[PDB]
DNA sequence: GGGTATTCGCCGTGTACCTCTCCTAGCCC
DNA sequence: GGGCTAATGACGGCGAATACCC
RNA sequence: AGCGGAGAGGUA
């Protein structure tokens, strides 16, 4: 990505874009959607994500 | 084609009729409970296509490995 | 850009490079030294073998993440097999003893 | 070209070893490592898409180009394993065998 | 991460101890008081040591 | 016999990213 | 057009090979 | 339909 200074955050945390967080943690999103029961298969969960 | 075992589980056995995949879980009597189909070209990912079958053979009463 | 599952090559089972064709970012040579300066062998073995290079670990880690269990399998990468098959084609015997 | 039931074959290799040894290669070791010889240099046949017999990209020496398939089409099923043909002898094995031998 | 520096002298032993503790909460173990923060709190509360981890591991190996 | 004195040859020269084009070619009908 | 058919604008460091005065 | 190598330009 491109770095950008942000003063309203602590030194133990950092910022992250939402689309990058969706594309990086996508199997964890699939596992959480399987555990919560809102999507039966991974194909329906992926279609609900996109 | 003919039904070939996955050899990752002891319960279910599947087949391959080209670019599509189908599976069918079975009890000791050989009766099929559920049966679906999956498309590998529609997914576009190999470990996601592995996890699809590994979850379909998990939630539908599938026996795990020995 | 970002990616989780992408295409692999034919020589070495590794993801591609670049924003096009879903290529992951290259882990540099000095980044491995910066990781090994901290120690932390578990995050160095998981970011070198089961993430990209293994043809079985890349599916097993995905299956363990989607399913829920936590049991990883460590093994030799495919690139070392390609290297030893290339060395064996030079009339030099090299066997994994 | 495309394999589906081969993706779930887990726990196939262990690779448990202690040391790495390197030495010279005897000619008998090279003759036992290989599966055949080559005599005609031709890596891609023209006017048809088939591997050249006893060439650089061959099927009787290394293995099949398609997974669980042969060149002609006499044995085109997964139930026949380890059965070679007579006009083009290819071992009907996995597609991973083209990198090892 | 700062409280755990006083209960143990080795940081890598603390990492391996929390890794041995994290393999039990994934299969289902009732906690003491994310599994990482809970395991670090159980370490820093001076409750989980090397003997109790071996006891739960032996109980899991016997009840497998 | 002998102990260096030029002399020839082998070795190497940071990391990561973004965009574009162009590849084996040729020859007498 | 076509279808098969086959250069001289790098630079420094180190090890072997004759070889030349002593 | 996925996978290759060269040449040039630009940011740090
Ligand atoms: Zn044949």
């Amino acid at each position: 990505s491109v770095i950008t200074v942000g003063p309203y955050l602590k030194l133990h945390q950092c910022g992250l874009p939402k689309k990058m967080a969706l594309e990086l943690f996508k199997p964890f999103v699939f596992a959480k959607l399987q555990r919560r029961g809102l999507a039966t298969t991974i194909k329906a969960a992926k279609k609900l994500v996109e | 084609n003919e039904f070939t075992q996955i050899s990752g589980y002891v319960n279910a056995f599947g087949s391959q009729r080209g670019s599509v995949l189908t599976v069918k879980v079975e009890n000791d009597e050989g009766w099929t409970l559920v049966e679906e189909d999956f498309d590998r070209a529609d997914y576009g990912s190999d470990p996601e296509f592995v996890a699809e079958v590994s979850s379909y053979l998990k939630r539908n009463g599938g026996i795990k490995d020995l | 850009h970002a990616r989780s599952t992408g295409p692999y090559s034919l020589v070495t089972q590794q993801p591609l490079g670049g924003k096009a064709q879903f290529g992951g970012q290259r882990f540099g040579e000095m980044e491995v030294w910066a990781l090994e300066a901290y120690g932390a062998a578990y995050t160095l073995q998981e970011m070198l073998t089961v993430k990209s290079d293994d043809v079985q670990g890349r599916n097993q880690m995905y299956k363990n993440i989607v399913d829920g269990e936590h049991e990883m399998v460590a093994g030799m990468p495919e690139s070392f097999n390609v290297l030893v098959k290339e060395i064996r084609s030079l009339a030099i015997h090299m066997e994994l003893e | 070209m495309k394999d589906l039931l081969n993706l779930f074959n887990q726990q196939r290799q262990t690779l448990d070893f202690d040391a790495i040894k390197i030495a010279l290669a005897s000619p008998d070791l090279i003759r036992s490592w290989s599966y055949g010889e080559v005599k005609k240099p031709e890596t891609i046949n023209y006017r048809t898409f088939k591997p050249e017999r006893d060439g650089l990209f061959c099927a009787a020496i290394f293995g099949p180009i398609k997974d669980y398939e042969c060149l002609c089409g006499k044995y085109k099923r997964m139930k026949h394993r380890g059965v070679v043909c007579e006009k083009c002898g290819t071992e009907v094995t996995l597609a991973k065998v083209r990198r090892e031998r | 991460v700062e409280d755990c520096l006083e209960v143990v002298n080795n940081r890598f032993e603390l990492v391996m101890m929390a890794s041995k503790r994290a393999r039990q909460l994934a299969n289902g173990v009732q906690p003491l008081i994310k599994p990482t923060v809970m395991a670090l709190r159980e370490i820093a509360a001076r409750r989980i040591d090397n003997a109790l981890i071996d006891e739960v591991e032996k109980a899991e190996r016997e009840r497998a």
